[PDB]
């Protein structure tokens, strides 16, 4: 099985999966709108109503797709969704791991420059590290979230459900973690009494800070703002392994085809970027095929792979 | 509806069911129901994120049964 998708299902199994993507006409919200052609990046498919297709339904004048991605471990509801990390492929490209050397799948693929790749453990071990050292970064915008192994700049992640790599208790503590850099961010004070956790935005002008909060919100300690004692009178990676991990730059070795003949016809059709969807335009053909598999274009290969990366 | 945890910083879960359309401030008042918090004095986190009273669950793609952390302005 080819599978380019994952998502992180939490309901029955607890893990990162192979995701099945389906699409709907956003009018009707039935799957029967037609694109024009099929997605051929993440932002096609997670930016919704980008892309643009006919509806089959009875006159629904919908031309708008909405996608969904569910677990491809069990039969699901088309409303029990998932969450895909869009930053997981498969290594289709054989691409070493930028900490441990290895070729493994699957990688996730960060969005630096160089498109740096790691192995779903060590980036488990890259995330659990960082968060027991209070290394992540808080941003205002994006909330708290790592950047690149390597420290690449612009290259936080931003769908921050690619943390659901900890495991539900360690996921916790980087909500956790991400909350209470959030009140410090936003000028607030932590609590300093061991195991009360509180953390608040206290009153202006005010050095005593007490830890208010009736029904378990505070535990009623007063503080000071500036020394965090109780209120007190008076003064207080290799260079080598990074340059092989890049999915772009490290894959140049191996030719690239980009175009094949369409397997009724025979004429040649130029593939749409990461598209697997294949359509011939010669009238008297319009074959729709599968690049990856060679087969007649079908719902398997559209929900399993209808663009890789 | 879709279930939420509203979780103090102390560790206490506040179950809440919301409509996916619902906007944060709804939000609030949801949790002034339950707790007594007037909203002006919540700030909900949503993994680090500061939400905004105009926003929905959606715009934050937060999933059912997840974790939205309150914090008091006092
Ligand atoms: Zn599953
Ligand atoms: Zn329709
Ligand atoms: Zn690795
Ligand atoms: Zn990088
Ligand atoms: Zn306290
Ligand atoms: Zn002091
Ligand atoms: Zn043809
Ligand atoms: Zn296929």
């Amino acid at each position: 099985i080819y599978n380019s998708f994952y998502v992180y299902c939490k309901g029955p199994c607890q893990r990162v999966q192979p995701g099945k993507l389906r699409v709907q006409c956003s009018t009707c919200r039935q799957a029967t709108l037609t694109l024009t052609q099929g997605p051929s990046c993440w932002d096609d498919v997670l930016i919704p109503n980008r892309m643009s297709g006919e509806c089959q339904s009875p006159h629904c004048p919908g031309t708008s797709a909405e996608f969904f991605f569910n677990c491809g471990a069990h039969p699901t509801s088309d409303k029990e969704t998932s969450v895909a990390l869009h930053l997981i492929a498969t290594n289709s490209r054989n691409i070493t791991c930028i900490t441990c050397t290895d070729v493994r799948s699957p990688v996730l693929v960060f969005q630096c420059n160089s498109r740096h790749v790691i192995c779903l453990d060590c980036f488990h071990l890259y995330c659990v590290t960082r968060l027991n050292d209070r290394q992540f970064v808080h941003d205002p915008q994006l909330g708290y979230s790592l950047p690149c192994v390597a420290g690449c700049p612009n290259s936080l992640i931003k769908e921050l459900h690619h943390f659901r790599i900890l495991g539900e208790e360690q996921y916790n503590r980087y909500q956790q973690y991400g909350a209470e850099e959030c009140v410090l961010q936003m000028g607030g004070v932590l609590c300093p009494r061991p195991g009360c956790g509180a953390g608040l935005l206290p009153e202006p002008d005010q050095r005593k800070v007490t830890c208010e909060g009736g029904n378990g919100l505070g535990c009623g300690f007063a503080f000071c703002r500036e020394c965090k004692e109780a209120y007190h009178e008076g003064e207080c990676v290799d260079e080598r392994a990074a340059e092989q991990a890049r999915w772009e730059a490290a894959s140049k070795e191996t030719i690239k085809k980009t175009t094949k003949p369409c397997p009724r016809c025979h004429v040649p059709v130029e593939k749409n970027g990461g598209c697997m969807h294949m359509k011939c335009p010669q009238p008297q053909c319009r074959l729709e095929w599968c690049w990856n598999c060679g087969c007649e274009w079908n719902r398997v290969c559209m929900g399993d792979h209808w663009f890789d990366v | 509806s879709m279930l939420i945890k509203v979780k103090t910083l102390t560790g206490k879960e506040i179950e809440i069911d919301i409509e996916p359309t619902d906007k944060v401030e709804r939000i609030k008042e949801r949790v002034e129901e339950k707790e007594g918090i007037p909203p002006q004095q919540q700030r909900l986190i949503y993994s680090g994120k500061q939400m905004n009273d105009e926003k929905t669950a959606a715009d934050y793609k937060i999933l059912g049964g997840s974790v939205l952390h309150l914090v008091l302005a006092l």
